[PDB]
């Protein structure tokens, strides 16, 4: 029981940087996901029209 | 939804009386009692349900602004703060601490020549971070500056277009004033470079035509 | 630190135009062109660059071989005037006296002066002349800055 | 046990990302609780 609360404390209290530093790098997890592939869509380029 | 406020000088069009919350606006004037004049003027032109505020400096708040009683709104939140740089630096957290800022108007009236210490740089930033604010928090500040030389520090104001959303100056000219409005943005369309005459005539500037 | 350029080909935008004319916080300038039968008259409501604001400028261009040239109505308001004060002046106006005041640029000859005189507005330009050989080129200079940088100068 | 710590995990996963959302509210919540004027004092409001 008191080892039970102890172990649930701890999940939680690790799990919140763990939720606080994935919507803090959340802008840059989008960013480095994009020039990995993503998906270039909708919008293409033509060509270098010189 | 928001709603839009009035300046304080009377018989004026309301291309150039009207400012939309949600932006920054600048006012010079050539003497202290012009500004204090100015300033009662706009705190009587308000209307009832308008939250607006006053920040003052090197004086007692409650003993230079004045409320009309006929017009203007119930009450007013006066404020004060030490004749220095880091109270404008602050301004933004020290009135986010006392008032929830959103849907406000802000007079600062500063002290004679107040506005002469502080750098260009720091200006520059102080414009760029008040109006990111202006637009987070949907809140107007009019900034009232009685100062004489300025033409380096008008000259910066006028570059910083983009922070400003209206930058006016008055100047004295012996029986009447000078009303000089480089830009203004509200509503009801854009103006660019007007030149007005107003008097002040019992206390109340009136535009003369 | 990219330009957008957006051309909304529209003939029924009125609602569009009013709401466009009331985003100034998200448009440097709203510029309308408007064709006529034979001309096309260029409304803009504000517009904004390096050189200041302005707002409320309609003028008339034509479309002569596929190009856009303005009408001979060539004098319209320079609305923006931020060097009123600014005084260019060739070295030899100033006989030797310091600089009246921080508005005053001094230049060394009147070709130089010429040169920061096309990108003003509202400043006022002291050409020195010293010799007859240089009034030719002068008033070439002087016609030159007058029929381009308008009737502010 | 594990079942039961994950279930707590997956919990405080949006709890956090909902907490952090609100970053500007519990910044503004907490300044007007607290309350530091550093140099502009409110004299007071008039009639």
């Amino acid at each position: 029981i008191s080892d039970i609360i102890e172990i649930i404390v701890v999940c939680a209290l690790i799990f919140f940087p763990l939720g606080y530093l994935a919507r803090h790098s959340l802008r840059r997890i989008r960013d480095t996901l994009r020039l990995f592939f993503a998906k270039p869509r909708y919008v293409k380029p033509a060509g270098t029209l010189r | 939804v928001d709603p839009v406020f009035s300046i304080g000088i009377s018989s004026l069009w309301d291309e150039l009386r009207h400012m939309p919350a949600g932006g920054v606006w600048w006012f010079n004037v050539d003497r202290h009692e012009d500004a204090i004049s100015l300033a009662n003027q706009t705190i009587a032109s308000q209307a009832e349900t308008a939250h607006v505020a006053v920040i003052s400096m090197d004086s007692d708040p409650a003993k230079i602004f004045q409320l009309d009683d006929s017009q203007g709104p119930e009450k007013i939140k006066l404020f004060s703060m030490l004749n220095h740089e880091k109270g404008l630096y602050y301004l933004t957290r020290d009135l986010q601490c006392s008032i929830d800022p959103h849907n406000y108007l802000f007079i600062l009236v500063c002290a004679n020549n107040a506005w002469q210490n502080i750098p260009a740089e720091r200006l520059r930033s102080w414009l760029d971070k008040m109006n990111k604010w202006s637009r987070l928090n949907h809140c107007s500040l009019l900034v009232i500056n009685p100062g004489n030389n300025n033409d380096k520090q008008f000259s910066l104001l006028l570059e910083e277009y983009r922070s400003l959303f209206g930058l006016a100056s008055l100047r004295f000219q012996g029986d009447q004033h000078l009303l000089d409005i480089a830009f203004w943005c509200n509503e009801k369309g854009v103006s660019a470079r007007q030149q007005l005459s107003v008097q002040q005539q019992n206390g109340i500037w009136t535009l003369v035509q | 630190h990219c330009s957008l350029l957006v051309i909304n080909p529209g003939n029924n935008n009125d609602k569009q135009f009013s709401l466009l004319l009331e985003e100034y916080r998200s448009l440097f300038g709203l510029a309308s062109l408007r064709f006529q039968g034979d001309q096309h008259l260029l409304d803009i409501a504000f517009w904004c660059n390096e050189k200041g604001v302005s707002a409320r400028q309609q003028l008339s261009v034509q479309q002569q071989n596929g190009i856009w040239t303005l009408v001979q109505s060539e004098e319209a308001e320079i609305q923006p005037r931020s060097d009123e004060k600014r005084i260019l002046s060739n070295v030899a106006v100033l006989e030797g006296a310091p600089p009246l005041s921080e508005h005053w640029q001094l230049f060394n000859n009147n070709e130089v002066l010429f040169n920061e005189a096309r990108t003003a507005q509202a400043a006022t330009v002291v050409f020195s002349l010293q010799q007859n050989a240089q009034i030719e080129p002068l008033a070439r200079s002087i016609h030159t800055l007058r029929r381009q940088r308008g009737s502010a100068m």
